[PDB]
């Protein structure tokens, strides 16, 4: 599994990350973003998750964020720009993750994560994966490639 | 219809990404050449129109594959697309560090420095680009031609045990054990050990 | 109220910052919360810093506090017979505004070599940055200061002694905090002595 490398992502990829970050939140600032349910904000750390279980959690947040963001650059082509660097790096990731993988929290996570599309607005839930970016980058996608290290 | 440009290559040192591509000839007069990239889905263009031979893709993310394409035009009509695919993680060249020998007595101190990237920061060198990094040196006495390899852990080593008043050449690379990639060697600088 | 409030980032933490108010009593007791750019309408208050009168809070790690996205705090001076409006500083987005602080050098004197590490007496709660930290290396009563390459943090510095010995060397470290643009810290302070 070659996700490992994955642990730091180079500062120019932070930059653009962060590019379409702003321009995301400007764009929810005129948006109605309401969630029936804060399903992305996760109580729990993939920490908590067993090492083989904390790939398949990222996987399925990671495949939300990339699909709400997909489905927001289509939307608006002046997000599709500054967000094209960003979903090209978070596919690449994607693919990744799910090359590295061949009831408890994880079932309930996956079946929340799964309704979630087809329950709430669209514009809550770019705003949470908007939101969860930075999170999902720099605090779940580091433990993952870390592998054991993380604990 | 205007020829397509020759010999579409990517050659990229230290993540320093530059496409060339050799000018067909064409009597009627100079060719402009277009570059394209496809980001995402999408093909974004750089170079337009370029007359020179040579675009920089170094503004391209580091991170997975990516599709570049080039073409000539003269005025309305233009060339074919010439694809290739790049794969910076692994399609890069790694640079040779920069050295830092010292003689001490009867003993050499070298020091690697990493391969910088100019797109990135002085942090971000090539050595946290790749988790796999090391360092392999390579010395020998001048006139033996018997090489000696060590794998330093750090970039910092020791060499002792050598003859006094004696010269020896020494060599570092950038390895990658876990993908068996390496780096050209630096230029081999040779010191004198006295008393 | 307080004239000047600023939410500020100084050795790897977040401070809010204040100043009394121009009519305000001696008695003046402040009371600040927090509130962070996902949620705007809640307003959670910092326990630890209720009812201080120190013109300086810490809101480094708060209960459910998002270091991820931009926050922001309010603060406010309390009475004992009145309160005034809240006064709310700018938003901070500490993994792109945190100031790194110098790190501590340990050194250890090896036959013909110096081996200098960085220790960081980091917030429990902070999230995994990349830290690496720059040593300047030289001698007492010259300008000449070897600086030597930035090296990740929990790996020594090496630095090479010649077998002179009775004499004035000095070092000092730097770290770069590095997100999307290097950050730099100043140099510590030169904690140096004698030789072999
Ligand atoms: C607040 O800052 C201003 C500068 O804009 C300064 O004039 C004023 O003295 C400060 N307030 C206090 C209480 O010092
Ligand atoms: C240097 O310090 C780091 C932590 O600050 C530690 O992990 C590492 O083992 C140390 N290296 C030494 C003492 O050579």
């Amino acid at each position: 599994c070659h996700i490992a490398q994955f642990k730091s992502l180079s500062p120019q990829e932070l930059q653009a990350f962060k590019r379409a970050k702003d321009a995301l939140e400007e764009s929810l600032l005129l948006k109605d973003c309401k969630c029936r349910s804060r399903l992305f904000p996760r109580t729990w750390d993939l920490r908590q998750l067993q090492v083989r279980e904390r790939p398949v959690a990222l996987e399925a947040e990671l495949a939300l964020t990339l699909k709400v963001l997909e489905a927001t650059a289509d939307t608006d082509p002046a997000l599709g720009d500054v967000l094209d660097q960003p979903l090209h790096t978070l596919h690449h990731i994607l693919s990744q993750l799910r090359a590295c993988i061949q009831r408890g929290r994880l079932h309930h996570w996956l079946h929340r994560l799964q309704e979630a599309p087809k329950k709430e607005s669209p514009g809550c839930l770019e705003a949470s994966v908007t939101f969860n970016l930075f999170r999902l980058l720099t605090r779940d996608l580091n433990c993952v490639a870390s592998g054991d290290l993380c604990v | 219809m205007v020829p397509p440009p020759e010999n579409v290559r990517m050659n990229s040192v230290n993540f320093k990404n530059i496409l060339q591509w050799e000018s067909p000839a064409f009597a009627k007069g100079q060719l402009t050449f277009t570059a394209q990239y496809l980001s995402y889905r999408i093909f974004q263009d750089k170079c337009m129109q370029t007359t020179l031979t040579e675009c920089d893709f170094s503004s391209l993310s580091k991170y997975g594959d990516h599709t570049l394409r080039v073409r000539a035009e003269f005025a309305d009509e233009h060339s074919d697309w010439v694809q290739i695919t790049f794969c910076p993680v692994d399609d890069t060249i790694i640079g040779p560090p920069g050295m830092q020998v010292e003689v001490l007595a009867d003993s050499l101190h070298m020091r690697f420095l990493a391969p910088k990237i100019e797109n990135e920061y002085e942090t971000w060198t090539m050595k946290d680009m790749y988790n796999s990094w090391t360092y392999n040196v390579q010395y020998w006495k001048q006139g033996t031609d018997e090489k000696f390899q060590i794998t330093p852990q750090y970039d910092f080593e020791v060499l002792r045990n050598l003859e006094p008043r004696t010269t020896y050449c020494v060599q570092v690379r950038g390895f990658l054990p876990d993908r068996n990639k390496a780096g050209e060697w630096s230029e081999p600088v040779c010191e004198q050990t006295t008393h | 109220p307080p004239q000047n409030v600023t939410l500020l980032s100084q050795n790897f933490s977040v401070y809010l910052t204040w100043l009394p108010g121009l009519g305000n009593p001696q008695d003046v007791t402040y009371f600040v919360a927090y509130q962070s750019s996902p949620t705007r309408r809640r307003w959670r208050e910092v326990e630890e810093c209720a009812g201080t009168k120190e013109l300086l809070c810490s809101m480094m790690c708060l209960k459910k506090q998002d270091l991820y996205n931009k926050f922001k705090g309010r603060v406010r001076t309390v009475s004992p017979s009145s309160k005034s409006p809240w006064v709310e500083s700018e938003y901070l987005d500490y993994l792109f505004e945190v100031e790194p602080a110098p790190p501590v050098l340990v050194l250890t004197q090896t036959e013909e070599i110096l081996s200098a590490n960085a220790t960081y007496q980091l917030p429990p709660c902070m999230p995994p940055l990349d830290l690496k930290y720059e040593v300047a290396f030289w001698k007492e009563g010259a300008g000449n200061k070897t600086l030597f390459p930035v090296t990740p943090h929990g790996q020594p510095v090496q630095i090479t002694l010649q077998p002179a010995a009775s004499e004035h060397h000095c070092l000092s470290a730097r770290t770069i905090y590095t997100f999307s643009v290097p950050k730099y810290s100043k140099f510590s302070k030169p904690t140096c002595f004698l030789l072999e």
